[PDB]
């Protein structure tokens, strides 16, 4: 490499074959005047925000134009210019075609400078007829115009031996140049007099004029290809502003503008096709002393002659220059630093090094000069630039053995986290309901009803209140009404009735509705009636009427529940006004409430009916009570809970009321209420580790984001202390993904890193006593510009898959089998290295594979060991020493790379473990226990040819039997014990998943939960 | 006067356009070349001769 | 035949007038996306072959496969320009897979490794991998060479049952063919070396069948003379390219 | 009538203690907020070049 702003590194080219050029002929000049459409002098520029036309380049027949602008009367817009300069130049054109006649048209060379001249004389009407008879040249073109004094001396003017020319307005400023940022820039090329020319024969006569003349400003030079001779370019001491932090004078414009042209030439060099100067550059020649060291036009001189070495930008240049970018690079290149380059400005003659690419040293005839000595350490080629992707692209690193200390990590990334922000938190549950439900049964257990479970004593505290308030607000649903009775009305009527054969309640039921509310711009109704009227559900029959209750409705009468009140018996009567919100802090009176409405529930019902009625608070009492009154009354009964929001409410549904029987509870009704609290604990234990709502991060909460953000100039090798803080990243969130994110911010190119720490990776922190060093490889490469986005807390927001989704609940089990303080080892990998973040800290590890890992070796704080042998064969478990294997989502894949049978593969794996030295182990099996149901979409068994046939990954496994499973064991070892473990309804196992930032579900978990019954794990242990 | 565009130009009037003026159109220095230092000499400095 | 006897690429090829002639043919070839004809012409004739372990043939529809060396670099908006046409079926010779994940230094949608060094991933049952390792490779041939067997390693891990593997090989060179008859040749059952040309150049694709079941394969005079052509049709126009003149 | 009738003002400019007629600023938002948007940037290179 850098100079004060970064170049681009060793890849350095340029141009390679220079075309040569022709004489400029009357023939020419002819057809440049009558300008057509598709050849014309003019070329627009236009705006890139608006896409107007604000400027116009000038090329070769009009050049001329150092006049004021108010001399020519120019129109405004372009399209009456282009009109006004095409109806001009054929007037001018049969006034040059009257004294000189086309018959002489064939090799007649003209005067380039009386051509321009000629047209700045005609368009600002200032005696032009004396310049037409010296149109045609003989001998050179200079010396036809030393001597004469015919032209005006604006246009040119002699010294003796040596001839000034005026050159001007390369651009012309149009009407709605309003100097905006997204214009682009005119390099001071609008202005009236900004240079002036020195024509001669040879250098020695100009070099002898800049003896007598001053050189204050600065001289510039061509040396490549001069236009119309060898010449000098003098600047004035006019100002080009266009850049608000900057003022430009027209002696370092002039070379800016020359130097980015080089730049911008340098990268599309492709070797193959010609260009018309090799070089572009000017390398300023006398006045060199009187510029200023380290000033702008020393800067620039340094800049243009690396340019003409062949350097390259970092930054990519645009196909035209903005007015914005133009001051950007100003300020880059005015800042402080020092010269990296070896190669520095001299008057004498500009140099160029050994190793530069450029042929122009050859090319010409002097000026440059080969210098031999200084040598730059690069190798030619041109540099490799790419598309945006807006969207930040997720990133994965990998490591190298070295390593630093574990308390250098933290605190670099403490000067690089830009923690304080406020991230966008999510949703922690989306979707439908998950509907849990009992049914009783004749036949399983009688079970009194002071046994059954009520709510914890720990409910109505402030954590409590918290916990359930932070679900109720990260939940993102429809209506939870609308949830909550469709859940309950599909499941309603798929009982049938054991009286009779068919079914409890069929089409025209003429109902009652208690407790509408019609709140949130539902015009008159709860959400369900309509399409339940109308048969929209098409799980249900449509009823007769609704006729609706409650201290909330909107058609119906409003009435209090509890006291009884004048109306009808119902065949059918839906009950879900609350009772809680009186009921907090005292238990008492919202226990009672619920006795008093069912008391008054029951007798609207009586022929033949069934009501369903929403229990908020299961307690004792409440138990006691429909123990005693509401059980014997029904024929039949069954308690539901749809869950979409943390509590602990439930719903009671009773059948065929009025008729006298005999009824009890059952153990089902107790595992599914000990599953109904537990369910509402481990979550209510998962939602206050969570930070609330709408926090702003600091670092100190145990999961949540964190985000770093280093500079990145060019194609630099990254330092010792980029390099630790990114290590440092990686050691401080562990086995997540890595959003990355390159973009210029504040005039300065910055990467961001984002990622989700995690309490499980906190405990992947624990086990290591350094922290290993990534390689730079994969971000040095790095040279596009992705576009970044706002953190969002939650970022996967369609939700986990159900093979992520059967990952954690085996994750889940194997966490909680190791206990702290043993030996284990891992059977298989999987797609990541999960199992260094389930098991505890202390506990020592090994993990076989049949790839070699990608995990960090050494130093770690306790032992471990990655190596790979496809662990089928035998005659290495001898030497390694363990206490528990896991084998998970790994043996049907070997089953199925060898095309061997699940009860070979099973033997095989129990004979080679025959060897261990294990008594307790844990190992997943791929068998189907309940009735084959072969869900849709996601599992496609085969009866005879026993596949699976996961159509999400085209993998199929043999299945084998629990029978034919279950003989092995017992011929392997005597005092083997199998269990299989069921598969519980809480969802215990969603602790690895909300807390690692994991949006999950609401079908996937149950189809999760229906998978999991096909391949259960089981657990053997002898002794 | 130095950065001109702190005039407002929604606020319309004139100096806006007479510091616009002044940066255009207000004239250029230049050198005419006298002396004979054959004989002479030069007796000028901080300039060439 | 031994690996020792294939010819390699000549020594008069990093030259200025070869780079030129080079050069001056990528210029004149007018196609629509390089990559799009590249990879169709591989993709439909890595189909027609049939498998000898039983009679159908190798891969079916729904595969689940992995992508190296995404680039996304002209206004794709996000990928390579034949994955949505092959995941949608529109080649009309390709069964459509299940899923394609990407890899590389230019992703857009996959994730950006490193393809040298083994990096966390899972197992694929076909992998296409098209990543050039020649922007190094000039003037020394031999990091060039270098960095093919180490992309090999990591490329036949990842594909282990019964799968198959596509790998782009620009520079043929002596060492890249003793390694791959080395280490390469024994584990695969079938294999087959095509090259779609649309560029001057001297790059091949390799293609493998049944990653890790362990048979006896060789080399053949079949390949010998495929590779003599492939030389000598290099050879033939680079002398062309070099008579004409330059392209403005 | 949903028309746009007061502006709210934040952080950076709180400080706009003296009359209207001192500050000219136009009468409609959509003019308002463009001639906002074209002053602060004129403002911002001021404080960018110190």
């Amino acid at each position: 490499a850098n100079v004060w702003g970064v170049r681009l590194a060793d890849s350095l080219s340029s141009p390679t074959i220079e075309t040569r050029t022709r004489h400029y002929t009357l023939h020419d000049f002819y057809s440049d005047l009558d300008a057509s459409v598709g050849k014309e002098p003019w070329r627009p520029l236009r705006n890139q925000r608006t896409n107007e036309i604000v400027a116009v380049q000038l090329f070769r027949p009009l050049q001329g134009l150092v006049f004021d602008t108010q001399l020519y009367g120019f129109p405004g817009t372009f399209s009456q210019w282009e009109q006004f300069m095409k109806e001009k130049l054929r007037v001018l054109k049969y006034e040059v075609l009257r004294i000189y006649p086309i018959s002489t048209y064939n090799h007649d060379r003209v005067n380039v400078f009386v051509a321009n001249a000629l047209v700045g004389a005609f368009l600002s009407n200032q005696a032009f007829y004396d310049l037409l008879p010296l149109l045609i040249v003989n001998d050179t073109m200079i010396s036809d115009l030393l001597g004469t004094g015919a032209a005006l001396s604006q246009f040119f003017q002699s010294h003796g031996e040596v001839l000034e020319v005026a050159a001007g307005r390369k651009y012309l400023q149009m009407n709605n140049y309003s100097n905006d940022d997204d214009d682009p820039p005119l390099f001071a090329k609008d202005l009236s007099d900004y240079a002036k020319a020195f024509y001669s024969d040879t250098y020695e006569v100009l070099d002898r004029f800049f003896w007598t003349h001053d050189s204050s400003a600065g001289v510039l030079v061509h040396y490549d290809k001069p236009t119309n001779g060898n010449h000098y370019i003098l600047g004035t001491l006019t100002q080009m502003v266009s850049a608000p932090p900057h003022i430009i004078n027209a002696t370092d414009a002039l070379l800016l503008e020359s130097c980015l042209e080089q730049f911008a030439a340098n990268v599309r060099a492709r070797s193959a096709q010609p260009v018309t100067r090799l070089d572009q550059c000017y390398h300023l020649r006398w006045g060199a002393q009187y510029v200023g060291e380290d000033s702008l036009t020393y800067r620039l001189g340094v800049l243009s002659l690396l340019a003409t070495n062949g350097y390259q930008l970092a930054r990519p240049i645009p196909k035209q220059l903005t007015n914005r970018w133009l001051s950007s690079f100003v300020s880059q290149v005015v800042s402080d630093g020092i010269n990296e380059t070896p190669l520095w400005p001299q008057e004498r003659y500009v140099q160029i090094a050994y190793d530069s690419p450029s042929v122009v040293d050859g090319a010409t005839q002097y000026g440059y000069v080969r210098r031999n000595q200084l040598r730059l350490g690069m190798r030619i080629s041109a540099l490799q630039s790419l598309s945006d992707t807006p969207a930040p692209v997720q990133w994965l690193p990998q490591y190298t053995i070295d390593q630093v200390a574990v308390d250098e990590g933290d605190a670099m990334v403490s000067q690089l986290t830009q923690l304080p922000l406020r991230p966008d938190y999510g949703s922690i549950w989306i979707g439908e309901a998950l509907s849990y439900y009992v049914d009783y049964n004749r036949s399983h257990r009688v079970v009194l009803s002071s046994e059954l479970p009520q709510l914890p004593d720990t409910y109505f505290d402030g954590d409590e209140q918290y916990g359930r308030s932070l679900f109720s607000l990260a939940r993102k649903v429809g209506d939870r009404s609308l949830v909550k009775d469709t859940a309950v009305l599909k499941h309603a009527y798929q009982a049938i009735d054991p009286n009779t054969g068919k079914e409890y309640l069929r089409a025209g039921q003429s109902v009652a509705y208690f407790g509408a509310s019609a709140g949130h711009s539902g015009a008159d109704q709860p959400l369900v009636i309509e399409p339940w009227m109308q048969g929209k559900i098409s799980g249900v029959p449509p009823p007769s009427s609704v006729r609706q209750f409650g201290y909330d409705v909107a058609k119906g009468a409003i009435v209090d529940l509890a006291r009884p009140f004048p109306s009808g018996d119902y065949q059918f009567v839906y009950s879900d006004v609350d009772q809680v919100v009186d009921g907090h802090d005292d238990l008492s009176i919202s226990s009672g409430l619920v006795e008093s409405l069912l008391d008054s529930c029951v007798h609207a019902t009586a022929p033949g009916g069934s009501f369903v009625m929403k229990i908020n608070f299961p307690t004792r009492t409440v138990w006691h009570y429909i123990e005693q009154k509401i059980l014997p009354n029904v024929t039949s009964y069954m308690l539901i809970k749809p869950f979409v929001t943390n509590n602990v409410e439930v719903f009671f549904v009773a059948f065929g009321v009025h008729q006298q029987s005999a009824l009890t509870w059952t153990s089902g009704v107790y595992f599914f209420l000990v599953d109904h609290f537990y369910r509402y604990e481990t979550l209510s234990a998962i939602s206050r580790q969570l930070p609330s709502f709408g926090y702003v991060d600091d670092g100190s909460s145990v999961t949540g984001i964190e985000i770093i953000s280093i500079e990145n100039p060019g194609f630099s090798n990254m330092t010792q202390a980029a390099r630790v803080g990114i290590s440092g990243l990686c050691a401080n969130v562990g086995n997540a993904r890595k959003s990355i994110a390159i973009y210029e911010s504040h005039g300065a190119r910055v990467l961001t890193i984002t990622s989700r720490r995690s309490p499980a990776s906190a405990r992947r922190k624990a086990r290591l006593r350094y922290l290993p060093l990534i390689d730079p490889r994969s971000l040095e490469v790095q040279a596009r510009t992705i576009l970044p986005s706002n953190p969002v807390l939650f970022d996967n927001i369609n939700g986990a898959s159900p093979h992520v989704c059967l990952t954690m609940m085996y994750n889940f089990e194997v966490s909680s089998a190791v206990y702290d303080g043993d030996v284990v080892l891992d059977l298989g990998t999987g797609p990541e290295a999960k199992i260094l973040e389930l098991i505890p800290s202390t506990s020592p590890v090994t993990c076989v594979d049949i790839r070699p890992t990608a995990q960090p070796n050494g130093c770690w704080n306790v032992r471990t060991t990655f190596l790979e042998l496809d662990y089928l064969s035998d005659g290495w478990i001898t030497g390694v020493r363990g206490d528990i294997v896991t084998c998970m989502l790994s043996l049907g894949a070997a089953a199925a790379g060898k095309s061997m049978t699940f009860d070979a593969a099973f033997q095989q794996l129990v004979r080679v473990l025959t060897r261990s030295t294990a008594n307790v182990l844990l190992i997943q099996v791929n068998c189907p226990t309940d009735v084959i149901r072969t869900i849709k979409g996601y599992l496609e068994i085969d009866q005879t040819n026993k596949r699976y046939k996961f159509p999400k990954f085209g993998r199929d496994e043999p299945y084998s039997d629990m029978d034919s499973l279950e003989r092995i064991c017992r011929a392997a070892w005597p005092n083997c014990s199998i269990t299989w473990v069921p598969l519980s309804y809480d969802l215990r196992w969603t602790k690895l998943a909300l807390l690692e930032s994991t949006t999950l579900s609401s079908a996937s978990v149950r189809i999760a939960e229906l998978m999991y019954k096909y391949m259960p794990i089981m657990r053997i242990d002898i002794h | 006067f130095m950065n001109i565009q702190l005039i407002s130009p929604i606020d319309a009037p004139i100096l806006r356009q007479w510091a616009e003026i002044i940066h255009r159109y207000w004239p250029n220095p230049s050198q005419i070349r006298y002396g004979t230092p054959n004989v002479f000499g030069s007796a000028n400095l901080f300039t060439p001769p």
